[PDB]
């Protein structure tokens, strides 16, 4: 595409630089360009792709917030509508690139556990943030496919990782907050973190120490959420 | 609720 | 141009939303927008320019800086230098941006001394902000126009302006950061801050609570200059 | 050396 004449290492290369200098923009269009490849992705590789895609869209989502709460006040001229709009136009165009790559062809030629979930919590993500602003039509649907992507990779995780693996704890932390702010369903979430926290803590005894610190990073994540919740 | 956050 | 069928009232509006939305690069289209009207910018509008594209180009400076640092250290593949050269280039667009709107004609239409220093004090930052990336070759002239816009702003500001006007600090602030950072004229730099600071502190008795807060908020910037170059 | 921070 737009990078087809850069070296696949190149643009590697430059999403880490990207990274550094807080270009996620760039780095996201230098990781796009290093799928397009059409090689699979290296554990690094891929969370190079997932941290720019999560910062390019976590400003949007921020942005969209802060307009739909003016609007939404607004209502109790056209101008924040339309803005709303562009922005969520502009998040959608961004989740929609998102799920060609996972699609075309990133999932189907992942058959480790460990590209398989994370490319999969990488789908359920993306519907997730197009479900944050659906309204009602294709909102139903869209909220299923998150869901059904977010499950298969749940299965997986139980059958072939440790209780204690980062993705499997993160993939159980996202899925969690689906339940409860997307599907309307805070018991599922509360059971969910309930039972991924006590699992991980179970099986923190055959950690290292670094791999220690990685899985309890995400555990208090699980329990602030549960404090939150309950 | 908190999801993973983006890198730091 | 991009923005030539939406209202002005509708560009204003949507640059103060995209402000409140932290969308830098929106606010800037949008406020280049309202400027290619061809009307003059009241006060408010001119402050919505200016902090549009004094975030943009702020975040291009800090990742030029991040990258400039990198090659630097490899220098002690052609990525690091072609991906600076890249975040250079557009750092250098957007200055030629502003410095176009300026001269296509908000500097010609600016009659009073509140709008022609203001546009002034820009020309100056945006000049600066090329010189701090300029090599050599027009690095000179580059350095000759931000030194000659800073200097009429400066003597307009001090004929029409009293000493504790906040653009008339902000331009002072401004061009001493130059002297000391551009120019290397660390004592230039110091004097002008000092004598600043010192003809404000004397005017300061004339103000009301709000403007003393607001003269006081820029000549703490010029003590911590001060306080860094001494 | 800080010049004038952009707005808040």
């Amino acid at each position: 595409g737009a990078m087809g004449s850069m070296e696949r290492a190149s643009l590697i290369q430059k999403a880490k630089l990207a990274e550094q200098a807080e270009r996620y923009e760039d780095m996201a269009a230098f990781m796009k360009g290093a799928v397009e490849k059409g090689e699979e992705l290296s554990c690094e590789e891929r969370n190079l792709l997932s941290v720019a895609y999560k910062n390019v869209v976590g400003g949007q989502r921020a942005a969209w917030r802060v307009l739909s709460s003016i609007e939404q006040k607004s209502n109790e001229g056209p101008e924040v509508r339309e803005y709303r709009e562009k922005v969520e136009t502009e998040l959608q165009g961004v989740c929609d690139t998102v799920l060609g790559l996972l699609d075309s062809h990133l999932i189907k030629e992942a058959g480790d556990a460990e590209s398989r979930v994370f490319y999969l919590k990488m789908k359920g993500d993306y519907y997730r943030y197009l479900a944050e602003v659906a309204t009602g039509d294709d909102k139903k649907r869209i909220i299923d496919s998150a869901r059904s992507a977010y499950q298969e990779a749940m299965d997986i995780s139980k059958k072939e990782m440790p209780p204690t693996n980062p993705i499997r704890l993160g993939l159980a932390l996202n899925f969690s907050v689906f339940h409860y702010e997307i599907a309307n369903s805070p018991e599922e979430a509360i059971s969910l973190a309930k039972t991924t926290f006590d699992e991980a803590m179970a099986d923190l005894h055959t950690l290292s120490e670094d791999s220690y610190k990685d899985s309890t990073l995400i555990m208090q994540l699980l329990r602030d959420n549960l404090t939150l919740w309950t | 609720a908190g999801s993973i956050p983006g890198r730091r």
